[PDB]
């Protein structure tokens, strides 16, 4: 981030600056996967028949393996073929299925916002699980180059950080908060910190977990004393079980690579 | 091969708990991941220095019991291994 | 759909568990009843703060044995002191059966579920807490129409997948297939942990409390005598026991019922006690006078 701007002020070819942005190397990984795409199909068939779609645990197990299997190459053939088995999904298993898409279409950044569009809010109302898990998969697709994706999700967060008591709003906000952690990962955006800080203070039933984790993703290894102190106290303040876990983990994220600087926090938590 | 085969024995069996089956289906998909093109790298062989991204994926994955969607963070540790020779006069 | 839709993990406070047990134990053998008072936060976190019992009946637990008078009035008592919250459910006791809802209590849970759909029923066994382990389990109905709609995997979503069982064939049918179980954990602060851990004001001053020496001479005498007899046992064991196949030898020449292990155990046990007895006497003589 720092190096490219100095080369811009010094004067240098745009060919070098295009490499140092990192776009060329993402495209080349996509080409490699396409050429060498070899997927053994009997693994999916065997798993599909035994791990039924009706049971939540069974369906998720297959979804996580399937997205890894199809990571980086658009493969929606399994989705088309086993649509009834997919239709057995429900509550958070259906959210997982939508989030599988952002693994499958990972990379391919030109089409990455144009392949989740049918599922992104304002084009789906059948279930709130699909509206929420499309934003979570968006962050996956653009993870590491999501500076423009951050902007999309920040707007969704600030809107839905004032209410989280409704069912639709709650599921919607959860995927947005995970998405923007990936999209702003290693950028330390103080705009993103603000937006997720309000979700945390909202005392959301399920989105407080994602807010805490996302903040540590965005603020990775900065170890700002305001953030630490604010988060350390808020686990005491809140009584929800999911949030208290999420802040415990997030304090580790934001103090990544702090060796002796984070020593004091370590002592308190133990 | 034996360890591969063991996973499949559980995926077939329908007399073990779903917990064992959950772990078997996933473990097999991890072995064959990316269409059998990607591998886990922790320290690059490019310079012999730790990767920042790697650590983040893995620690998030460890929380999957508590909340299942967190499984997907493992993808941050899957990285393709190939040698791409590029003609360095037009970047072809 | 739109929520977590899973049964609360019931966190029973330090006060509550004891109170239910004292309440139930007195009434053994007859069935006991009462309400749990608590508060409902997350979609699956109910902290049960306190309890109060609903008086006894001559027909035991019934839907009839609920009396609105007792319930509301006792509530109004707490109201004046500001320690009432809201009814999160109820407890009752089957000491003649294992943990599972009898035919009656399911219909009682139905009524309770109407009023508040987080209503739990907790079955207490005051008669299997004469162990070192307290037998206690929590259930909440899953409706019959709900089983037809096949919403049962909805209630196990986002859990560790760890559930509890109680005996097989009749108990276990009702358990998994008509209601839903979630584990129970125990909630406490560091103020309460200190209250329980404390003991007498001469329990941290009980090492100066030597014993009568007649008793300590009893201890010296008994140990030395007994070890002569287990030593004799040990002599016979090591005469043979040197052919092949260890387990065989151990069966033949008493090596099972191991005197080698028993002898060492007794010696160590009496050895530790006598170093402190000597230490106690050496202190008290020199320290006081």
């Amino acid at each position: 981030e720092i190096l490219v701007t100095e080369l811009t002020a010094q004067g240098y070819d745009p060919a070098l600056l295009n490499i140092l942005s990192g776009l060329p190397t993402c495209d080349y990984y996509n080409t490699f996967l396409l050429n060498n795409k070899n997927i053994d199909i009997g693994l999916l068939n065997k798993s599909k028949s035994s791990l039924d779609g009706k049971f939540s645990l069974f369906h998720t197990a297959v979804s996580v393996a399937n997205g890894f299997m199809h990571a980086g190459t658009t493969d929606n053939s399994f989705i088309k073929a086993n649509l009834p088995w997919l239709g057995k999904a429900q509550n958070w298993a259906k959210f997982t299925a939508t989030a599988s898409l952002g693994v499958i279409h990972k990379g391919n950044l030109l089409e990455g916002k144009k392949v989740m569009a049918p599922y992104l809010p304002g084009s789906r109302a059948s279930s709130r699980f699909i509206k929420g898990g499309s934003l979570y998969g968006l962050g996956l697709i653009y993870a590491g180059f999501g500076r423009d994706t951050t902007d999309y999700l920040k707007n969704i967060i600030v809107e839905n950080s004032g209410t989280s008591g409704d069912e639709d709003v709650d599921v919607l906000l959860h995927g947005a908060s995970l998405g923007i952690g990936l999209a702003a990962m290693g950028s330390a955006n103080i705009e993103v910190y603000e937006a997720l800080k309000e979700v945390l203070y909202n005392d959301s039933a399920t989105s407080g977990e994602a807010a805490a984790l996302g903040m540590g993703l965005c603020m990775l290894g900065t170890g700002k004393p305001e953030a630490i102190h604010d988060m350390f106290t808020y686990s005491q303040e809140t009584q929800h079980g999911n949030i208290t876990r999420g802040l415990a983990v997030g304090l580790a994220l934001i103090n990544y690579g702090r060796q002796e600087l984070a020593d004091d926090l370590i002592t308190k938590m133990l | 091969a034996d360890i591969n085969k063991n996973f499949l024995s559980v995926i077939t069996n329908k007399h073990q708990e779903g917990l064992a089956k959950f772990g078997a289906c996933v473990a097999q998909g991890i072995m064959n991941a990316g269409g059998r093109n990607v591998t886990i790298q922790l320290e690059n062989a490019d310079t012999g220095t730790l990767d920042t991204k790697s650590v983040v994926g893995l620690v998030m994955f460890s929380q999957f019991w508590y909340w299942f969607p967190l499984a997907h963070f493992l993808s941050l540790s899957f990285t393709p291994t190939t040698v791409i020779g590029i003609r360095g006069s037009d970047q072809a | 759909t739109g929520r977590d839709d899973t049964k609360e993990t019931v966190y029973i406070s330090s006060i509550a568990l004891l109170k239910m047990l004292k309440h139930g134990r007195a009434g053994v053998p007859m069935e006991v009843m009462g309400l749990m008072l608590g508060e409902f936060v997350d979609d699956y976190t109910v902290n049960v703060v306190d309890v109060f019992a609903m008086p006894q009946s001559g027909t035991g637990v019934s839907v009839e044995a609920v009396d609105d008078v007792f319930q509301a009035k006792m509530m109004d008592m707490l109201k004046q002191t500001g320690r009432d919250q809201m009814v999160v459910g109820w407890y009752h006791s089957h000491p003649g059966f294992g943990c599972w809802l009898s035919s009656v209590d399911v219909n009682t849970q139905k009524s309770f579920e109407q009023l508040n759909s987080r209503a739990v029923a907790v079955v207490v066994d005051p008669i299997q807490s004469v162990k070192g382990k307290v037998v206690i389990d929590a259930f909440r109905l899953i409706d019959t129409g709900a089983l037809i709609n096949n919403l049962e995997p909805r209630q196990t979503t986002s859990n560790t997948g760890l559930l509890n069982k109680a005996n097989i064939q009749a108990l276990i049918h009702g358990l998994n297939r008509h209601y839903y179980s979630l584990n129970i954990d125990y909630h406490k602060t560091a103020k309460e942990t200190k209250m329980l851990m404390n003991l007498h004001k001469e329990q941290w001053q009980s090492g100066l409390k030597m014993y009568d020496y007649e008793e300590k001479e009893e201890s010296n005498l008994a140990a030395t005598k007994s070890m002569v007899k287990i030593a004799e046992q040990y002599s016979k064991r090591i005469e043979e026991e040197k052919e092949l196949t260890e387990e065989e030898l151990k069966t033949r020449y008493v090596g099972r019922q191991d005197p080698k292990k028993h002898l060492s155990e007794t010696a160590d046990e009496t050895l530790e006690n006598n170093i402190v007895s000597v230490l106690t006497a050496g202190v008290n003589s020199v320290a006081i006078k």
